[PDB]
């Protein structure tokens, strides 16, 4: 589903995997310092 | 079936699991087999953080599905 | 002797630990106490990165010498 991150708003081209996206994400959750729901 | 889990750094766990499988059960594999304590653990699959209650199959995780595993240091 | 390593949450880890000890052998102490697997784990002391097959007395790491832990975000 996602179109962009929850945590830095990059938009997610069309051209991204779900494994891009998810490997995006779980980058921008470990870089901030609390935890976070989206 | 077997799905992967994936860390920050590339390195892949693979997993032995059932489409039942709670992702707390999930988790508990994972500290098995890398002693990381499942508070530790953050899963990410399809858009979502994986919550500890549900299945995997809630997820529509299934054969060969690959998993991100994030790691938090305690706090405090 | 004892080492110090400090985290950006806020924690001290203390080590008991040798100077000819590798930082690979720090980074298993490290795991056996906080749970995390030494490839996720960087060293860093005095703002030099920690290599592996290095030991503690090739960086003049010293008794309570404090370093710091962070963890990777990429291989
Ligand atoms: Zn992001």
């Amino acid at each position: 589903a996602l179109r962009s991150c929850p945590m830095c708003q990059k938009e997610f081209a069309p051209r991204l995997t779900q494994l891009d996206v998810d490997s995006h994400l779980a980058q921008c959750l470990a870089e901030s310092t609390e935890d976070v729901t989206w | 079936m077997q799905i992967f889990v994936k860390t920050l750094t590339g390195k892949t766990i693979t997993l032995e699991v059932e489409p039942s499988d709670t992702i707390e059960n999930v988790k508990a594999k994972i500290q098995d087999k890398e002693g990381i304590p499942p508070d530790q653990q953050r899963l990410i699959f399809a858009g979502k953080q994986l919550e500890d209650g549900r299945t995997l199959s809630d997820y529509n995780i299934q054969r060969e599905s690959t998993l991100h595993l994030v790691l938090r240091l305690r706090g405090g």
